[PDB]
């Protein structure tokens, strides 16, 4: 079991949450995961790459 | 004595009057116990794996 919540952590990577407050080039972490998921969606569309 | 040589010696190795035991009793009951403890590991590990 404890294995398994290894397992998790790796996969997850919970330690990318922890400081919300930070901004580098104006933008939080989160802003730009979001910039980048916006961006890897429109990637997909154009690329009619439909994941 | 025969006769009690042999009462004796039956009552030794039939314990539940019906069968011939050859395993300690106590024993049979915790391979029996052991073996499935170890199936149940087994099916965890080859979760974790998949």
């Amino acid at each position: 079991k404890e294995v398994q919540a290894t397992v998790m952590d790796w996969w997850e990577q919970p330690v990318q949450l922890c400081l919300p407050s930070e901004e580098r080039g104006g933008l939080t972490l989160r802003q730009w995961r979001e910039r980048w998921t916006v961006a890897v969606t429109a990637l997909q569309r154009a690329t009619g790459s439909r994941s | 004595k025969l006769d009690s040589h042999l009462k004796e010696l039956r009552d030794f190795m039939y314990p539940e009057g019906n069968t011939l035991m050859l395993t300690t009793p106590e024993l049979s009951g915790e391979f029996h116990q052991l073996g499935s403890q170890l199936e149940k590991l087994n099916h965890i590990t080859v979760e974790i794996l998949g």
